[PDB]
Formats: structure tokens, C-alpha cells, sequence
């Protein structure tokens, strides 16, 4: 379970 | 002919099994993909 | 608890897949346990008026 607006925000680290 | 049933839990074990192809766990880590690719953005709502 | 439709937010939050705003972000999170807590106080509080 993932979508790709959360991807920006945990790779941003 | 290549189907795809309206079955939602079908429908969702293609969309995780595609959003595992594409972004996989273990090189999200290493190779730092980016985000913004259209291919991964398009995953997004492709098979919903 | 009960939720909407997912292809709600498919076909009109994320109808345009190049562009980014207020909605789209969060509509990607997920509760913590305070924050269901949080939706039951606010539930509570609807259904004894005044």
C-alpha cells in the first residue's frame, strides 16, 4: 500500500 | 486478448504487483530514484 | 468507520497527473491512532448538540 505523492515526501530526506 | 477483470481484488494485486515492479523496496534505498518521473507518477491512478 | 469510493479522488483529485495541489498531497496519508481518536471526539461532539 504506497502512493506516489507520499514517495516525494519520504525521498525529499 | 489480454483481460483485465472489473474484480477489485484483482484490479489491486496487478496494481501492487506493477508498483512493486516499477519502484522496487530495496533500490528506492540505494539508486535514489526520483519521484517525478511521468511513468511512476502515472501509477498513481492507472488500474483504480 | 466506513470509507467513500477510491475512484472518487482518482477521476477528480488526480485527474491531472502533472500538476500538484493542496488536496492531492494529502490525500496520500494515513491516520495515527491520536488522530482517529481525534475523529471520534469530533463525532461525539456532532451528536450532542449544543
Amino acid at each position: 500500500l504506497l502512493s506516489v505523492f507520499a514517495l516525494q515526501e519520504i525521498m525529499q530526506k | 486478448k489480454i483481460v483485465v477483470t472489473d474484480d477489485a481484488k484483482k484490479r489491486y494485486k496487478i496494481r501492487l504487483q506493477r508498483f512493486r515492479t516499477h519502484v522496487p523496496k530495496i533500490k528506492v534505498l540505494k539508486k535514489l530514484i526520483d519521484p517525478n518521473r511521468m511513468t511512476v507518477r502515472n501509477l498513481e491512478n492507472q488500474f483504480v | 468507520y466506513i470509507a467513500p469510493n477510491p475512484r472518487i479522488s482518482s477521476i477528480t483529485l488526480t485527474q491531472r497527473i502533472t500538476t500538484t495541489g493542496p488536496f492531492a498531497i494529502l490525500t496520500g496519508s494515513t491516520p495515527t491512532a491520536q488522530q482517529l481518536n481525534d475523529v471520534r471526539k469530533i463525532y461525539l461532539a456532532l451528536m450532542f448538540p449544543g
